[PDB]
């Protein structure tokens, strides 16, 4: 409720000691957001979408170094039977950076 | 369980070797001011310390030291010690104590109490002469 | 051999410098004090101004495992006075050159058993126009059967010949001779690419650093950032597809003339293991001391 | 066996009577603001109790112990200060002109950070000591403004004069400083005669030896290098505080808002457990190290205040309790 | 990087010397941008301390940019028993901030200026005056004191130093001397804890309870309880 309910269950008792106690401090908010750096052309998943996709064994491999990759552009055709990802949320590859 | 029990033997091996530094502490205490009376500052007293008691605490051991404590000081004028004009060689100096100027001339005081009194041969020490003593010429003290 | 307190051949960290501080760095370093292997270009036979057989060591038959990636230091013995190597009693200017790489991953024998055939897809770096341009390319080769060819007869190596008489005129660069030098003893089969890169003619000592992870190649140097330092910085990522296991030097020969016989410089090279490096990060960030752990 | 010749050697001690107070915000440090982090913390519950609870008992203790030491330190009598204190013998380097001379070169040539009394939440907002706010602790503002410690020391130099004459505190003979330096050399074995008839020269040694550890104030000093290193025992232990925040403990990053932002709750609830079980095992080896050094604090306390009660109010004749040679 | 809609403000000189919650195109967190000289490498773009925290950016626009802390304040309180007198402090910060950017759960006052500028920082709840105490049993910090009344706002005071009886010193051979007139005994009460209380564990009792199936899990560690 305030800070002498935080004091008050600091020690399990309804009477404390007379005394300066340190107690949790208070974040000052945020006044905004900025998100800026170098952007260039979107990234191409072209050759992904076409030809014939090679075996297991034999999988070709796309980089992607500074561009734009935007999820619903590819994987709204994607008919996903499976969807699966180890260390690290299945919606984190939609919006974090790398 | 283990992990809490270990932690505890750790946490009483730390208290019972302050509890041999303290022991030895108090036995030093009891040796010095408590048998005798310790000159030393506030050692065990605050003020000069007068007496000592010691009772039992059920955990430890209990001190109560009944010392002295001053109040209302005053401000007087006092010298080093009585020099003869005529034999400027023959110097008195104050044992335990001061040479306070009081009428009703030279008096001697104590060291904890305003206490004048005229001055004699059992509380002053024969020293040699020094620059700074004060020369007397119409009272002699004995 | 490198003095790594004298901050030569160190690789950066990839994309978080820093700036006055002592850092502990673990990654892909040399040791200190390695002799290398160093290496010699030396010009062709020439009676006056006829541009006579070539004058080549024998590194086409050596080969060495690429491990974790190896530096090489450019032009340490340039602008300088030193001997000709095919003309001993010579002493000419010496002029930095850039050298050529061969990567892969099989090892074979020749038509005649000699030790260098790479089968399959071969890196390749290859300087031309009098090394201003850096061309590299992962594409397939395939040997000729003439003479002096290596699937033909009388074949003995395989070099790249550079007659400066016309390829280092002003401008001009005969039309990108050594790529013309390297395809007269091979063809080029299902080409994966071909990265140009553009480097100013000087005589300034340069390094240079290659190494490979699962992103691809990575290619170092400092002649993109640091011109009057030495310090490595990402300048190529080439997109390999397959781990790069062994590596070997192409042989290469001038075509000078012979009372125009001018001296070319020596370089080196330093293998990379993991170490844990100490660094100092002055205040512009670049590298200028750095100690070791091993 | 007997001593012709003689000097004034000074002897610099150092003692560490109080460590730095520092106290901790349990569920900032350790949760940095974040709701879910919260809720997996609230499991865990009286330990940020316990730690707060371990830290204000030793924070209580180590003022109760300054208190105490200056309840002993304060004289019952002291005399003025004023420029040529003690006439020939030249002690301005004491002398208060606020702090004195000494002490100022002391806090100068000791690598010494303000920890930002006044503008440290500005001094973080506009222009290494800003890493105590942004870490989730705070440093304890000290029992006494230096203003105030300096009084203290003015008054003890005031009374060293004069206690040191006759046994007993209860009077007061505040002595130029030359006769009681004259008594103090009488009575620890030298006759009045020479005392009498050469005090130029013990005058200059007296001097000069004053003068000569002013200079002296470097690497070679072994109560300067004390002093350096418990400087360096407290930057290193608020160091901890301000780094291994970045320490992950087997997690995959170092922050729980990038943890909560990349990972599955269920593997994410296991990340924010191995991060809090890994900070909490710090906090209290960190309250563990913190109560060692201030029951160390707490005795070298109270050996300060046996020796400024023995050895300086009064001349000691303990052989070298306090001072090589004769004190 | 995703696409997204990049609103004008988003640059960093829009919005300097403000706590922003900058995302640097994968680099998240929240700080405090300012304007610095250029110090490192241009083509890295981010610079780190020794503690890897990030330290500085370098803007599109050429220009360089110290992202420091999002820096808060801390808060402690004054509390006393028997008297039902609280009050609280921000420590170490100018009279500036009020009670609109706030956070955790909440706080509370009592009935109506409010600040007060002191050493230890910005104090709510707390009436300045020119009092001196000498036993104060609530050492705020540097040496300010609060004194609960005995019922409003404690009064904020000064720790004083008890000035010694001065006494003046004469440059001639007499002297002034202190001394004193009157006396009295006090008791000095001292406790010395000689000895903790001697105390002994069951190994086996205590972890195990007297559970057969417990014991023998219990025997392969065996010499712990020795
Ligand atoms: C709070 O603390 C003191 C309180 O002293 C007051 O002095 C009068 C002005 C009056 O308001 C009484 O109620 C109090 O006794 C103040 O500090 C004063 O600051 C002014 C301006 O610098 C200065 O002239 C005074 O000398 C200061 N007072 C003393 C005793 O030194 C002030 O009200 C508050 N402090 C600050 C820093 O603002
Ligand atoms: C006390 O009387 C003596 C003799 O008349 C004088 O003091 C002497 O002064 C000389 C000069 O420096 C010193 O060398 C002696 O040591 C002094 N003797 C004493 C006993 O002090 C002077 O008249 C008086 N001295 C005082 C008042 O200090
Ligand atoms: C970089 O770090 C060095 C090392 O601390 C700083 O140089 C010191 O500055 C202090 C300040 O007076 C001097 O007392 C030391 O002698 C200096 N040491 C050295 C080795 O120069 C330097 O100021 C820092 N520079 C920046 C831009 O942060
Ligand atoms: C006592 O010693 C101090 C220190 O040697 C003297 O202070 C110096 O005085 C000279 C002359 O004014 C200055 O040039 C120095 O810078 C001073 N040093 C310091 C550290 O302050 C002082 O003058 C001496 N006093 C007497 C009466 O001899
Ligand atoms: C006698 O001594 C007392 C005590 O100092 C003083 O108050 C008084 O004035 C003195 N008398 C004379 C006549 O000097
Ligand atoms: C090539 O020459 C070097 C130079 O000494 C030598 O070490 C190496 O064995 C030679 N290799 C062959 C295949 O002759
Ligand atoms: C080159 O590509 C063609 C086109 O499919 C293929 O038939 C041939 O086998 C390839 N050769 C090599 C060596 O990869
Ligand atoms: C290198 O410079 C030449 C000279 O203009 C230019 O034609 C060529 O495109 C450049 N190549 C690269 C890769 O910059
Ligand atoms: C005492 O020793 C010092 C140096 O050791 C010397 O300068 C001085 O002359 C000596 N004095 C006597 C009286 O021997
Ligand atoms: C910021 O600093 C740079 C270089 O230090 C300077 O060119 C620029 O004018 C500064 N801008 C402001 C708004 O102070
Ligand atoms: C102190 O000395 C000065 C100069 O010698 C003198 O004028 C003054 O009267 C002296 N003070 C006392 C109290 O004797
Ligand atoms: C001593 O002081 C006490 C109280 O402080 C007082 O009652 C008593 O009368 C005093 N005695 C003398 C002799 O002044």
């Amino acid at each position: 409720f305030n800070d002498l309910s935080q004091l008050h269950c600091s020690y399990e008792s309804f009477d404390v000691e007379s005394g300066v106690y340190s107690v949790s401090s208070f974040e000052a908010k945020p006044s905004g957001s900025v998100v800026e750096q170098a952007e260039g052309v979107e990234c191409d998943f072209s050759p992904l979408l076409s030809g014939t996709p090679p075996q297991v064994y034999n999988f070709k491999r796309l980089v992607f170094t500074n561009c734009n990759y935007n999820l619903t552009k590819l994987l709204s055709l994607f008919s996903v039977n499976d969807f699966t990802c180890s260390q690290i949320s299945p919606a984190a590859i939609a919006s974090n950076c790398y | 369980r283990l992990t809490t029990l270990n932690a505890f033997v750790a946490q009483q091996l730390v208290r019972s070797e302050s509890a041999a530094l303290s022991a030895q502490l108090a036995k030093d205490k009891v040796n010095e001011c408590v048998k005798a009376q310790s000159k030393r500052s506030g050692f065990c007293g605050q003020g000069t310390h007068i007496v000592s008691f010691v009772v039992n605490a059920p955990n430890g051991l209990y001190f109560m030291h009944v010392g002295y404590y001053p109040s209302n000081h005053i401000e007087v004028v006092s010298a080093y010690g009585l020099c003869d004009a005529a034999n400027p060689t023959n110097c008195i100096a104050p044992v335990n104590g001061y040479f306070i100027k009081t009428n009703n001339e030279w008096s001697y005081t104590g060291s904890s109490f305003y206490a004048p009194e005229p001055i004699t041969s059992l509380n002053t020490k024969y020293v040699a002469p020094q620059v700074t003593y004060q020369n007397i010429s119409t009272n002699l003290p004995p | 051999p490198i003095d790594v307190s004298k901050a030569d051949g160190i690789i950066y960290p990839q994309g978080r410098t820093y700036s006055n501080i002592t850092i502990t760095y673990q990654g892909l370093f040399p040791y200190q004090g390695d002799h290398g292997d160093m290496y010699v270009y030396s010009a062709g036979h020439a009676t006056g101004t006829t541009p006579q057989k070539l004058f080549v060591a024998n590194y086409s038959q050596d080969v060495k495992q690429f491990a974790n990636g190896f530096v090489v230091r450019i032009g340490a013995a340039a602008n300088s006075t030193g001997t000709v190597i095919i003309s001993p009693s010579t002493s000419a200017t010496i002029r930095k050159i850039y050298p050529a790489f061969m990567l892969g991953s099989s090892v074979g024998n020749f038509s005649d058993g000699k030790m260098g055939r790479f089968f399959n897809h071969t890196l390749v770096l290859l300087p031309d126009g009098c090394g201003t341009l850096l061309r590299a390319f992962y594409c397939i080769l395939e040997p000729r059967s003439g003479n002096h060819c290596p699937a033909g007869n009388s074949y003995t190596s395989f070099a790249t010949y550079h007659t400066p008489a016309t390829d280092c005129s002003d401008g001009n660069y005969n039309r990108n001779a050594s790529l013309n030098s390297f395809k007269e003893y091979f063809n080029l089969r299902n080409c994966t690419f071909m990265y140009t890169y553009n480097i100013t003619e000087d005589e300034i000592l340069e390094w240079f650093g290659i190494t490979q992870t699962a992103q691809g190649v990575h290619l170092f140097s400092s002649r993109y950032v640091d011109l009057y330092g030495g310090n490595m910085f990402q300048f190529a990522t080439l997109p390999v597809y397959d781990t790069i296991k062994y590596y070997s030097i192409i042989p290469h020969s001038i075509r000078s003339i012979q009372s125009d016989r001018k001296a070319w410089a020596a370089f080196y090279v330093y293998k990379l293991q993991p170490l844990t490096f100490l660094l100092d990060f002055s205040v512009d960030g670049y590298i200028r001391r750095a100690i070791d752990c091993g | 066996s007997i001593p012709t010749n003689f000097s004034f050697g000074v002897t610099q001690e150092y003692i560490q009577t109080t460590i730095q107070k520092v106290t901790v915000d349990c569920k900032q440090y350790v949760c940095n603001g974040f709701q879910k982090c919260e809720q997996l913390l609230r499991e865990y519950g009286q330990f940020c109790s316990k730690i707060n609870q371990a830290l204000h008992g030793a924070n209580l203790r180590q003022d109760d112990s300054v208190r105490n030491l200056f309840a002993s330190v304060k004289s019952s009598q002291s005399s003025p200060i004023i420029p040529g204190f003690g006439g020939d013998f030249n002690l301005t380097l004491l002398e208060p002109v606020a702090r004195s001379a000494i002490e100022d070169l002391l806090f100068d040539k000791v690598t010494i950070a303000d920890p930002g009394y006044m503008q440290g939440y500005d001094d973080c907002m506009q222009q290494l000591i800003c890493a105590q706010y942004v870490a989730g602790y705070k440093v304890l503002p000290p029992l006494m403004d230096v203003n105030m410690e300096a009084a203290y020391t003015s008054s003890l130099l005031g009374s060293i004069a004069g206690v040191g004459w006759t046994a007993g505190l209860s009077s007061f003979a505040a002595i130029p400083f030359a006769q009681s330096i004259f008594y103090r050399l009488n009575g620890v074995g030298i006759t009045q005669q020479v005392l009498s008839e050469n005090q130029k020269l013990i005058a200059n040694k007296f001097n000069q030896a004053l003068g000569a550890m002013q200079t002296g104030f470097t690497t070679t000093n072994e109560a300067f290098q004390k002093v350096q290193d418990a400087v360096n025992n407290n930057a290193q232990a608020l160091s901890k505080l301000a780094s291994e925040l970045s320490n992950t403990f087997g997690a995959i990053s170092a922050s729980i808002g990038d943890i909560i932002q990349r990972l599955d709750p269920p593997e994410q609830d296991a990340q924010i457990d191995r991060l809090i079980n890994g900070r909490l095992t710090t906090l209290n080896a960190f309250v563990a190290q913190q109560l060692v050094r201030s029951e160390s604090a707490a005795l070298s306390a109270q050996l300060a205040k046996d020796k400024v009660n023995e050895c300086v109010k009064a001349q000691s004749k303990r052989s070298g309790f306090c001072g090589q040679g004769t004190h | 990087c995703p696409k997204l809609e990049f609103a004008n403000d988003t640059k960093i000189a829009s919005q300097l010397g403000n706590c922003v919650e900058y995302s640097l195109y994968g680099v998240s967190g929240r700080g405090v941008f300012q304007n610095c000289t250029a110090v490192g490498v241009r083509q890295q773009r981010f610079v780190y301390d020794a503690y890897q925290n990030l330290v500085g950016y370098y803007s599109d626009d050429g220009n360089y940019y110290c992202l420091r802390a999002c820096v808060s304040v801390p808060v402690s309180v004054i509390y006393d028993k028997e008297t039902k007198t609280h009050a609280t402090l921000f420590g170490s910060v100018a009279c500036e901030h009020i009670s609109s950017t706030m956070s955790q759960y909440s706080r509370s006052t009592r009935s109506m200026y409010g600040p007060l500028q002191t050493p230890v920082g910005c104090v709510l709840g707390l009436v300045n005056s020119s009092l001196f105490v000498e036993d104060c049993k609530l050492p705020l910090g540097q040496s300010l004191c609060a004194l609960p009344d005995t019922p409003g706002e404690m009064r904020l005071a000064s720790i004083a130093f008890n000035h010694p009886i001065q006494v003046d010193q004469l440059n001639s051979s007499y002297f002034k001397l202190s001394i004193p007139t009157n006396f009295s005994f006090g008791v000095t009460q001292e406790y010395i804890q000689t000895t903790i209380q001697k105390v002994t564990v069951d190994c086996k009792q205590y972890v195990c309870n007297g559970f057969q199936k417990c014991e023998q899990l219990l025997r392969e560690y065996g010499q712990f309880c020795s």
